[PDB]
């Protein structure tokens, strides 16, 4: 055929219900509960009208169609070519249209009411009436296909254009598919992993009446975050399978630079050919994805960033057992004989006797200027009630004289940061860590998934998950990060995804206070290096973050010190505030580093940023600005949604001194800056093959 | 010695200007109390560029450029050459070119970044690098990247107040070599943004009109705080976007290098039109969240024509600006706008001199005599048009007339058009120049059939002969195809709809007479060429089964002319039907409309349809006759979805 919907408005009401569960399926269910009518210690509601079903016309009014759902309007799933057809009723007071974004026309479609030389009746469905039902038309373009190249479905969607703002709000979208030919072929047997989450941003409080003067009607007041139409962990449906995947099915929302970004407490993320594990997602755009899903239980999938938590955003996914249908120093190094090259393959477990103590840092040493620097001031040097330049935090060390080894020291061209780790594939860590600092903190990886204190799965009797507890208090515990692949690099992106590590006391906090570093994540077997003593290849680390010492455990410990009067001074007031929160972009404020990049150094820069929240635009401008490449080469480029990252092949051909961009705002002259060298001489190798060791 | 191996010098600077959009205001005093008056404008500062005489000559360009928003000039340039990038300062704060590409820069104790800072005004400075690899397109396609480029001086305060670049490339044997850059395809640069102003140029510019409006709490903070702030691509908040001539199937390429503050991630969106990208693929989309910084250019497609926009979907910041419509085109059809035939009338026109009869009521062919053509002299002079209304011109016409002996013509004129003779654009095009400098014809009957394309548009055309023979003077005919790109023939004379297709009442067959519809089209000829009913009544009908429904612009009728009596048909009515049982007559302003129409046979005209009727079938009845009731004709459509 060439199929065709029927699509409504039926003005209905909200829930945000709770109980979530399941519903016992097939032959005798019942939803949870049933208490009977008084205050269910009440679930505010709003009321909205969203698009809908039927087979005709008909009455009907309620809660929601497949569980999963119920709210995103009417999923509108096609081949190419074989044209699709609509029929929109406005069986509700808002005269709301329907667009289409992501296809085929003739201005008998794109719902608009601008100066589009035509007139009515082209003009006529480009904007519906109350009880007024209109028919809609256009085609799948071979224009519109996949790209051989692209997964076979394209995430797309449609809408009320008649304004965006007043509409959406109020639920007018639903999901719009394009695929490969002869489809309805699998999908029409096989996949019931259908799935498409719908983050969006609700702001029910702009889209019908007005007041504001603080009994019949319905509205309340302001902002939402939600998924599909969800919160606070609610939301039924999403059950995936173990041994096989599932696809995502995305589309960003919320009619206004809000953005929103989202992890999974269970995953890594496909997107484009790339691990990601992160969704990066704007305001509103149509990411798909997928999820090679080992493990089972469930896990929450939610919202990762600032005050988008309690707000909602949050949403558990479930996976269970499917059914199976089958048919004054340095003088070292030894030498004897050399067996040409020497292959030996396979992989190693890292070492690292490792640990996390106490000390005062300070992001020097830089010019000075009092009472007029009343920016690049505030913070490097103090007063009555001020302390900058110098705080007591805590950071990552390998520390040389334990009692269990070493193998450290170190140049500031790092800062804070953690003493860098490799991570081959299939290889393992074994991370002797102890504390040794005041309140017991941990550490834990972001980016692995088979963390295990090895000898033994167990956990310290009461618990789960490291991260959410095993504290230690000056204690000394072993670990081992073991890496799978699904841990690493695909083949689309350039091997060695930049990530981290941290203290997970709570989940968050005391990082702050100074405990990070960056852990990579590669593979390869063709041709190796590395270099011999104190001399490394891959130091390439940097990481911006936004370190609030106005929430470091050692503030007091801090202030008593650095600061005049005892604890006289303010309680707290956006003056000394923000006159506390340096910004390291690597721990070090305006200037230092300058870092020791040659001439035609191919560089290989891994970057990342950290602390508060908000986009960012960083780049390289010095003796040539510099590009690099993500896939494709880049200009003054660089968008790491902050707690996530990327890194970047520099190849530096430049020169020297790179304002190193944080290009935003305050930030800029704030705090960022640095710079880059451009040196000369000193090198070896040998002819043809390996020797230099 | 004289040969050459590749490299590109640009002559650019940056000076101060006006800015406001706008198109509909209030009177001097239509409301004697208060209301509007006012238009918002600005001193920004964008990027120009010549030759090196400053302003006078030649600070100038246009045209295909028009949609160039504030930016500075589409600096392109190929791969492994040099850009030559000489620049002058033009005002205030000592700004400063730059590009993440200014690579290349010496280095020896000195500083190619601490040094080249800033340039103080008024002094000028040159950039010269080469076109490294490491910088410009792959082998995955999209042949043209996307730099940019502005001042790093304060590297925002600047941004802000206007001056911008997009500095492109492409690889090797692709841009039209000399004069020219590319054309395989179309280029677009659309600078997504948010413009704040006060965080921008200073003094004067947030000093310009001044108090305080309706509903106000203070200022520089309460004030009109959303006011100043602009949402547009190269800055033309509302449906203000100018230059973008389409052209209905020929591959396009946009380059939309967004930036701004934090807030301008501007997910943006094509009315109905999808497109490809490429980061090692084809990857395929529809919207794209140009951050800010980013760059991506893209490559899509028009299937068909009208108006469409183009929007950051995110609701506020487009419900306030950011967005607009590109004018489409279908290049085939390039019909006559018919000033040989009727319908222009005499009305239409005017130049400066009727210069002894000859004037402005002729124009193309029209002959007797030799009173048939316009003509003037020695002055500078010119012709003006007016087409009742807005279209698109794919081109124009020229001839000549010669007078006893000596005969006249032109040899080269220049062409100006606009929208309300109030604003007047002296018409560039391809070839270089600071006006595009055409050529006319040297002897009667010329017909330089010229051709913009850069097709142009406006509603007035103006010609002015630059050069001619003894004494300037022409005919002419332009033709263009309208707005949303339609009237053009259908079938009927073309002979491309069946003669069985046309059925219709009265029907006379003779023993040598046969008036059959089926011979019944425009210009045609032949045995019994026309249509004529059994016997003329005053109501009749002639039917065309169309088949497919359409959407028809207008109708175009006749009448033979057969022995020495003659025949045609004044009034009529026009039908409609969703096959051969319903009819929906025309109505019009009131009830029907009486068509009145030919007033001979040796000519063809044409009746309008202010509200364009469309459907799958036709019939059409005659009124006011003239000897008997012939009629031979043809329609006017443009194709429109079907089989519903
Ligand atoms: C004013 O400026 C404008 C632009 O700013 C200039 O106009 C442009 O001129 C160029 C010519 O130099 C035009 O480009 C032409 O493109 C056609 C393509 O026609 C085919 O495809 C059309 C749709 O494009 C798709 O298919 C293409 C397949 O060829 C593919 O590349 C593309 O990516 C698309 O997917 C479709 O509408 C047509 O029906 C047709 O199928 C091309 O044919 C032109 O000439 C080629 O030349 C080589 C070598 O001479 C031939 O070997 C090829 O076969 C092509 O044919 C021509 O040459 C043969 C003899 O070789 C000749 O017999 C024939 O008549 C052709 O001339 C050419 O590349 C571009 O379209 C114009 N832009 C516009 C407005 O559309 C003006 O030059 C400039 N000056 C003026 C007038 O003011
Ligand atoms: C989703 O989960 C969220 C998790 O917090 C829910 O937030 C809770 O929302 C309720 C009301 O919706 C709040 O109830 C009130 O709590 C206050 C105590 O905190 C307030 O008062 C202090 C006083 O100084 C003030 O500083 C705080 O800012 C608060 O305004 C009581 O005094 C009131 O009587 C009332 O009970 C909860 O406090 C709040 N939880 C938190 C964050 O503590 C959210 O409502 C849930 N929504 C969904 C999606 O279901
Ligand atoms: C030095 O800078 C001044 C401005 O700071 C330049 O003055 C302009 O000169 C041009 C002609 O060269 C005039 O058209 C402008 O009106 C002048 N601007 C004004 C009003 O200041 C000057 O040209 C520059 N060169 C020198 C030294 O004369
Ligand atoms: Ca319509
Ligand atoms: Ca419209
Ligand atoms: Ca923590
Ligand atoms: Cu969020
Ligand atoms: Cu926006």
């Amino acid at each position: 055929a060439t199929r065709r919907y029927y699509l409504g408005a039926v003005e209905l009401s909200w829930d945000y219900m709770q109980s979530d569960l399941g519903e016992l399926p097939v032959d005798a269910r019942f939803p949870p509960r049933v208490p009977k009518s008084f205050p269910f210690n009440t679930s505010v509601v709003y009321k909205k009208t969203l698009f809908v079903e039927f087979t005709d016309h008909l009455f009907n009014i309620a809660k929601p169609r497949p569980p999963w759902m119920g709210l995103l309007g009417p999923t509108i799933q096609a081949e190419v070519y074989d044209t699709v057809v609509i029929t929109l009723k406005n069986m509700a007071s808002h005269p709301v249209s329907l667009h289409a974004v992501g296809v085929s026309y003739w201005k008998a479609s794109e719902g608009a009411e601008y100066d589009d030389q035509t007139s009515q009746r082209e003009k006529e469905d480009d904007k519906v009436f109350p009880g007024g039902s209109h028919t809609y038309v256009w085609q799948v373009l071979k224009e519109n296909g996949p790209m051989a190249s692209d997964p076979l479905c394209l995430t797309y969607s449609y809408l009320s254009h008649v304004d965006l703002v007043k509409d959406l709000n109020s639920g007018l979208i639903g999901a719009l598919l394009v695929c490969r030919e002869g489809s309805l072929a699998k999908e029409k047997t096989q996949t019931l992993h259908k799935f498409i989450l719908l983050f969006a941003v609700f702001d029910e409080g702009k889209s019908w009446h007005s007041e504001t003067k603080n009994a019949a009607s319905a509205r309340a007041w302001p902002k939402m975050h939600t998924v599909n139409g969800y919160v606070n962990r609610s939301l039924p449906g999403l059950i995936g399978c173990h041994r096989k995947s599932v696809y995502w099915h995305v589309i960003g929302m919320g009619t206004t630079p809000e953005v929103h970004s989202i992890f999974l407490e269970g995953h890594t993320f496909l997107v484009r050919n790339h691990r990601q594990a992160s969704l990066e997602i704007s305001p509103i755009t149509f990411l798909t994805a997928q999820t090679l899903l080992m493990d089972l239980g469930q896990f929450l999938l939610f919202c990762h960033i600032s005050s988008h938590q309690h707000d909602g955003m949050e949403a558990y996914v479930k996976v269970d057992s499917c059914p199976e249908e089958p048919q004054f120093d340095d003088d070292n190094s030894p030498s004897f004989i050399q067996i040409r090259s020497v292959a030996k393959k396979h992989p190693k477990t890292w070492v690292h006797y490792i640990a996390a103590e106490e000390e005062d840092w300070d992001y020097a040493p830089l010019v000075l200027a009092p009472d007029d620097r009343s920016y690049k001031s505030q913070y490097l040097n103090n007063g009555p009630q001020r302390i900058g330049r110098k705080y007591k935090k805590v950071r990552f060390m390998a520390y040389t004289d334990e009692t269990f080894k070493t193998r450290e020291a170190i140049q500031h061209e790092s800062g804070i940061l953690g003493p860098l780790l490799y991570g081959e594939v299939g290889d393992t860590l074994l991370i002797i860590f102890k504390n040794q600092a005041s309140r017991p903190y941990n550490i834990y990886p972001h980016g692995i998934t088979d963390v295990r204190p090895l000898y033994s799965r167990r956990l310290p009797k009461g618990v789960k998950h490291l991260k959410d507890f095993p504290i230690l208090p000056g204690e000394i515990f072993k670990y081992k990060w073991t890496v799978t692949v699904e841990d690493g690099p695909t083949k689309s992106d350039p091997r060695c995804l930049t990530r981290y590590y941290s203290s997970f006391v709570n989940m968050e906090r005391d990082l702050a206070s100074g405990l990070i570093g960056p852990l990579l994540i590669c593979y390869k077997e063709s041709v190796d290096q590395r270099g011999n003593q104190i001399m490394s290849d891959k130091r390439n680390v940097i990481l911006f973050s936004v370190f609030d010492e106005n929430r470091s455990w050692y503030l007091t410990e801090n202030i008593q010190r650095f600061l005049p009067n005892p604890a006289g001074v303010q309680l707290e007031d956006p003056e000394f505030q923000a006159s506390n929160i340096m910004h390291s972009i690597n721990g070090y404020v305006f200037d230092s580093l300058q870092l020791s990049v040659c001439l035609h150094e191919v560089a290989y820069w891994y970057i990342l940023s950290i602390g508060a929240q908000t986009d960012f635009l960083s780049v390289f401008f010095s003796g040539y600005t510099f590009k690099h490449k993500m896939v494709y080469e880049d200009t003054l480029t660089l968008f790491p949604f902050s707690g996530e990252t990327v890194f970047m092949s520099m190849e530096n051909p430049g020169l020297w001194i790179l304002g190193c961009h944080n290009s935003d705002f305050r930030n800029r002259g704030m705090t960022a800056l640095l710079k880059v060298s451009s040196c000369d001489k000193n090198t070896g190798d040998y002819y043809e093959d390996s020797y230099e060791d | 010695r004289s040969f050459q191996k590749k490299t590109r010098h640009y002559f650019i600077a940056a000076v101060e200007r006006l800015w406001d959009y706008g198109m509909s205001s209030s009177p001097h005093v239509l409301r004697n109390r208060a209301q509007s008056g006012s238009v918002p404008q600005f001193k920004k500062v964008v990027f120009q560029e010549f030759t090196d005489g400053s302003f006078t000559q030649p600070l100038y360009r246009g045209e295909l450029n028009e949609h160039l928003g504030l930016l500075g000039p589409y600096i392109r340039a190929e791969v492994e050459d040099n850009i030559m990038v000489t620049f002058r300062n033009q005002a205030s704060r000592p700004y400063s070119f730059y590009s993440s590409l200014i690579s290349y820069e010496e280095d020896q104790r000195q500083g190619a970044e601490p040094r080249k800072n800033f340039v103080k005004p008024n002094e000028t400075k040159t950039y010269f690098w080469k076109v490294q690899h490491h910088m410009a397109p792959t082998k995955d396609e999209f042949d043209c990247k996307a730099w940019a480029y502005s001042s790093d001086v304060d590297l925002e305060k600047d941004v802000h107040s206007g001056l911008i670049g997009p500095l492109l490339v492409c690889h090797t044997n692709t841009l039209n070599p000399a004069h020219g850059r590319q054309v395989t395809v179309q280029e677009f640069a659309l600078f997504f943004t948010i413009f704040d102003e006060t965080k921008s140029w200073y003094f004067t510019e947030n000093m310009e009109r001044n108090c305080r409006a309706p509903c106000n709490i203070q200022m520089e903070d309460p004030t009109f705080k959303e006011n100043y702030r602009f949402h547009a691509i190269n800055g033309y908040i509302m449906d203000t976007l100018p230059g973008l001539v389409m052209a209905q199937d020929q591959r396009i390429r946009w380059y939309l290098l967004s930036m701004g503050s934090n807030e301008n991630i501007h997910s943006i969106h094509f009315s109905g039109h999808v497109f490809t990208v490429r980061k090692k693929e084809e990857y395929k989309m529809a919207l794209y969240n140009l951050y800010p910084g980013v760059f991506e250019t893209v490559e899509m497609l028009p299937s068909k024509a009208g108006i469409w926009r183009v929007e950051c979907l995110i609701g506020e910041h487009l419900h306030a600006g950011m967005s607009t419509l590109f004018l489409v085109y279908s290049n085939k059809c390039q019909t006559p706008l018919g000033m040989a035939s009727g319908h222009i009338r005499d009305f239409q026109i005017t130049a400066s001199g009727q210069y002894g009869q000859w004037a402005p009521k002729l124009a193309r062919l029209h002959y007797s005599g030799s009173i048939n053509a316009w003509s003037t002299k020695e002055p500078f002079s010119w012709i003006k048009v007016d087409l009742l209304a807005p279209m698109i011109i794919h081109g124009i016409k020229t001839q000549g007339a010669r007078q006893k002996f000596s005969s006249l013509y032109i040899s080269q004129f220049i062409i100006m058009y606009s929208l309300d003779g109030k604003k007047w654009q002296t018409y560039r095009g391809n070839s270089t120049g600071t006006l595009m400098v055409f050529f006319g014809n040297v002897d009667s009957s010329g017909i330089k059939h010229n051709i913009f394309n850069p097709p142009i548009i406006a509603r007035y055309i103006r010609l002015h002969p630059t050069h001619y023979s003894i004494r300037s003077t022409l005919r002419m005919e332009l033709m263009g195809c309208d707005l949303n790109s339609c009237s053009m023939p259908l079938g009927m004379e073309s002979k491309a709809i069946s003669d069985a297709q046309i059925t219709a009442s009265s029907y006379f067959t003779n023993m040598f007479a046969t008036w059959s519809p089926s011979k019944a089209r425009l210009h045609l000829q032949g045995r019994s060429n026309a249509w004529r009913p059994q016997v003329n009544n005053p109501k009749e009908w002639l039917q065309v089964d169309f088949q497919k429904t359409m959407k028809v612009t207008g109708v175009t009728t006749q009448g033979v002319k057969s022995l020495l009596t003659s025949m045609y048909v004044k009034e009529f009515l026009i039908s409609s039907s969703q096959d051969g049982h319903q009819w929906t007559l025309f109505f019009q302003n009131g009830k029907v409309k009486v068509f009145q129409g030919n007033q001979d046979s040796f000519t063809p005209v044409v009746n309008s349809l202010d509200p364009p009727l469309l459907t799958r079938y036709l019939r059409i009845h005659p009124q006011s006759w003239v000897h008997q009731i012939a009629l031979r004709m043809e329609v006017l459509g443009c194709e429109a979805q079907d089989l519903y």
